[PDB]
RNA sequence: AGAGUGUAGCUUAAAAGCACCCAACUUACACUUAGGAGAUUCAAUUGACGCUCUGA
């Protein structure tokens, strides 16, 4: 009869979407997943689902930092109380490095 | 990456550990649970002499698993002679210490007789009790 | 001109141009101006040996002589991002009020896009 | 403690790439001392008990010694070293002070990094340094 | 069934009228303060005795340990072993009067 | 190299009578005292001494002071025990209940050929037996007295070293209980001693060494 | 060392007072204890 | 009589940073907030007082 039935779900077709080095403009989507598998860094942003996505336009840029969390989320807190005092968490991020200038001064005229 | 030379730089897991017996070996040593039964008749000395000793084992490099109080018990005792009542009480609080190697414990015990406050009683015991 | 935008699980907030941050030790009292390259602009200790001379107060001493500093330099605004331990301690409140005084926002304004 | 050691560990260069690669007198103390001490004898704490401490001599003696130091620090934020002098640093020992007029008075006062507009700027300022000669340019 | 006396009785509620009024002068206040600090000092001090104290007697146990093991590799293990004359400790500490 | 076997013992009295306190303690303590008689919430006394004064005196218009008199005549009646029982005798070195706030230790005389040996409780270890089984039965022998002798652990104090011929003396701690003494006026000149005495009465390096492990209090 | 956790005020908050009573087991032993109301002598049988 | 030397507990600090202590939160510890105390052993890289170690 088979007592095991119910797991019919198709895959979620997360991961990473843009590579290290890929040229992205602002607002697209970089990676997504569920649980922090990567974390946001400079110029990336985070949606409800834990998406990253872009704020500038440039180039992605993955690294290895230092994890230090907000001190009102607990969970994270009460694991670095935890750890012992020459150790330090690290994670990975995810940055953008943005490619153009914000923008230039141009002459309008000579009054 | 696991194939990149960076892998599991993020490992925390090992450096936490999220998860009893007298071990007298040979030459290391360990006493098993020892319950440090402070009996007084004020409350606040008794408590006070606790935390003194708990400071000590902070300062020692010696785990404290637990510090709780037992319940004060009412010795209503009757002043024979004309009946005068005098409903005493004494107050038991306990500091219990795990790992102690051959030389610590004697000097721990002396430091705790040096210390000993006006009134107060001890008794140095293991663990195996029902409260 | 931009600020970095995310480490929105990280804390603290790199979204900032002018942090200021306080540094409490044992003995001294350090507080910084910094930037997103870390660039420490403009600082006030007691370590200084100038107002080594003449604690809630002497923090609040330092905030002051920061403030007229910030002044000088001609930073008006940070984003002061604190602990909420920090926050809510008394020296720390005091400071804030020093530099309020002096006549630096800890608050600084928005980017402006378009 | 935690937070500490993380900024340590960032200050710290490594190998893996991160957000840096891509992005970035025994006497005089004695002195020191027994003045303290003074000071302490005087308080004799229950002024700590709120004191606000007089900021104008602060002042001049942070511009005495270590203003120099904090000025290398602006000169190079404001990036003049690097554009007025192609880099190479310099600590300012001389303190320089330069007032703008306004008026009859007051006074605008030029420090490291002020704000002024060229209509308080229109005329040439008041210069005073305290030393003894010089070519001052602008 | 672990039941502790940290409680504040129900006889204590009603009865809160006796004492609210604490009007201290300046100057007493300012003794207090005066006295605290130098509390503080004395029990720093007496710690950093005790430290000491304790410390001297640890070199002191090494010392012997070291000395014994040197004159007899027999006898250490033997004065290692901790006796079986501490499952029950017990002492009373110090009175006001002799009897 | 034939190691000289001399065991030892460092004996302890503990204190019977508490310390005297400091004026800085003394002030701290009377703080305390005020603090706490400022804090707190009701007596039995106070409650049923001034509410029923009120009344007597508003019944009039229309107990405690006793009590507190019954307490004062009970508290001078009972004469207590002398906290000293050692500056009144002054000159008795030799006995036990002498200084009742501090600490004590044992120390005694012999003369030999030799040396002059100013002693602290020495032993004579032999290879077989154990050196806590040697103390014990010196503890027992020299003085000729019957005591609980407390000890704390097989592991000891402090040693020393003398060499001529290589040699040791080997200390421990023992804290008496209760020791019962035969004959007080016997001709084994032995001394009961506080911190100062002892730094004191010791000529040698051998003993002026032992009051590091001593405790000082 | 006996005066070092002696010097002990009450941690709590509400709570009655306290007189220093002078308490005397069989022993013949006075113990200073904060016992209800101003008891001087609690001689104990 | 000789050797190693010599910043407060400690330091590839140069008057620092950690250790440390009293209060108030705490059953207590822990955290946190307020306070507290501290040092170049002494004379011009040299010498003379302090320890540690080895002899008598
Ligand atoms: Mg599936
Ligand atoms: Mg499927």
């Amino acid at each position: 009869s088979s007592k095991n039935l119910g797991g019919k779900s198709s895959g979620r077709r997360q991961g990473i979407k843009k590579m290290e080095g890929h040229y992205v403009h602002a607002g697209n989507i970089i990676a997504t997943q569920r649980h922090f598998r990567w974390h946001p860094g400079a110029h990336v942003g985070v949606g409800k689902n834990k998406c990253l996505y872009a704020l500038e336009e440039g180039i992605v840029r993955y690294t290895k930092e230092v994890y230090v969390p907000h001190p009102r989320n607990t969970e994270a807190v009460d694991l670095i109380t935890r750890l012992p005092k020459g150790a330090v968490l690290y994670k990975t991020f995810v940055h953008v490095v943005p490619a153009k200038p914000e923008g230039t001064f141009k002459l309008v005229a000579m009054l | 990456y696991k194939t990149k030379p960076t892998h599991g730089i993020g490992k925390y897991k090992h450096l936490i550990k999220a998860e009893v017996r007298a071990i007298n070996l040979g030459t290391d040593y360990e006493y098993g649970v020892l319950n440090i039964h402070l009996t007084a008749y004020d409350m606040t000395l008794a408590e006070s002499y606790a935390q003194y000793v708990h400071n000590l084992c902070n300062s020692l490099s010696i785990k404290v698993e637990e510090s709780y109080a037992m319940p004060t018990k009412t010795i209503e005792v009757l002043q024979l002679q004309m009946l005068l009542d005098s409903v005493l009480t004494t107050h038991e609080r306990v500091v219990q210490i795990s790992g102690l190697s051959a030389t610590f414990a004697e000097i721990f015990l002396e430091i705790i007789q040096s210390s000993l406050p006006e009134g107060v009683r001890l008794s140095v015991k293991e663990h195996t009790e029902e409260d | 001109a931009r600020k970095e935008r995310g480490w929105r699980t990280v804390f603290p907030s790199r979204e900032f141009w002018h942090r200021l941050r306080v540094i409490r030790t044992q003995h001294h009292v350090e507080a910084l101006v910094e930037h997103q390259n870390g660039k420490v602009v403009v600082s006030a200790s007691t370590r200084e040996w100038a107002i080594k001379k003449h604690n809630v107060v002497a923090c609040e001493s330092i905030g002051r002589v920061l403030a007229q500093r910030c002044l000088e330099a001609g930073i008006n605004f940070m984003v002061y991002q604190p602990t909420p331990w920090e926050a809510a301690s008394d020296s720390m409140k005091r400071l804030q009020s020093a530099m309020t005084e002096g006549g630096v926002v800890l608050r600084e304004p928005q980017r402006i896009y378009e | 403690r935690y937070r500490r050691r993380a900024e340590q560990e960032a200050q710290a260069p490594h190998w893996w790439r991160t957000y840096r690669e891509y992005f970035g007198r025994t006497q005089q103390l004695l002195e020191r001392k027994q003045a303290i001490q003074e000071l302490r004898a005087n308080v004799e704490e229950r002024a700590a008990r709120t004191a606000s401490v007089p900021l104008d001599a602060v002042r001049a003696e942070w511009e005495r010694t270590c203003g120099p130091y904090h000025k290398q620090r602006l000169a190079e934020y404001y990036g003049l070293y690097r554009d007025l002098f192609h880099g190479a640093t310099f600590v300012p020992r001389v303190p320089l002070h330069v007032a703008y007029a306004v008026g009859e008075d007051d006074l605008m006062p030029v420090y490291c990094g002020n704000e002024v507009t060229p209509t308080e700027a229109a005329q040439a300022p008041e210069v005073t340094y305290e030393a003894e000669l010089w070519t001052l340019l602008l | 069934i672990p039941i502790e006396d940290f409680i504040t009785p129900l006889k204590f509620l009603d009865k809160a009228r006796e004492r609210p009024q604490v009007e201290l002068t300046f100057e007493e206040t300012e003794r207090r303060a005066l006295l605290l600090k130098k509390w503080s000092l004395y029990k720093q001090q007496e710690r950093k005795m005790e430290r000491d104290t304790i410390r001297a007697m640890l070199e002191a146990q090494q010392e012997a340990l070291e000395e014994l093991q040197l004159e007899s590799p027999k006898l250490h293990a033997e004065a290692i072993k901790r006796d079986p004359n501490l499952f029950p400790f017990e002492k009373e500490g110090p009175h006001y009067t002799p009897p | 190299s034939p190691w000289r076997l001399l065991g030892a013992l460092c004996l302890q009295r503990p204190p019977v009578v508490s310390k005297p306190l400091t004026p800085l303690q003394e002030e701290m303590a009377s703080l305390l005292q005020q603090i706490e008689i400022e804090r707190s919430l009701y007596s039995d006394h106070e409650l049923r001494a001034l509410d029923e004064n009120q009344r007597l005196a508003k019944k009039k218009a229309d107990l405690a002071q006793d009590l507190e008199d019954m307490w004062e005549q009970k508290f001078l009646q009972f004469k207590l025990g002398a906290r000293i029982t050692e500056a009144d005798e002054k000159n008795d070195r030799t006995s036990l209940n002498r200084k009742l706030d501090r600490n004590l230790v044992l120390l005694v005389r012999e003369k030999f050929g030799d040396q002059d040996v100013w002693i602290l409780p020495q032993a004579e270890w032999q290879p077989g037996e154990t050196l806590r089984g040697t103390a014990e039965r010196t503890l027992a022998t020299l003085s000729e007295n019957n005591m609980e002798a407390k000890f704390l652990g097989n592991a000891p104090c402090g040693h020393y070293t003398f060499k001529f011929l290589g040699a040791k003396v080997f200390f421990f701690k023992a804290l008496l209980l209760t020791g019962d003494f035969s004959q007080a006026g016997n001709k084994g000149h032995h001394v009961w001693v506080t911190k100062d005495e002892l730094g004191d009465y010791l000529k040698p390096k051998y003993l002026a060494q032992v009051r590091r492990f001593v405790s000082d209090l | 060392d006996s005066s070092r956790a002696s010097l002990t005020r009450v941690h709590r908050q509400a709570y009655a007072r306290l007189y220093p009573v002078l308490l005397v087991k069989q022993d013949g032993s006075t113990i200073h204890i904060r016992y209800r109301e101003p008891r001087r002598m609690l001689a104990m049988p």
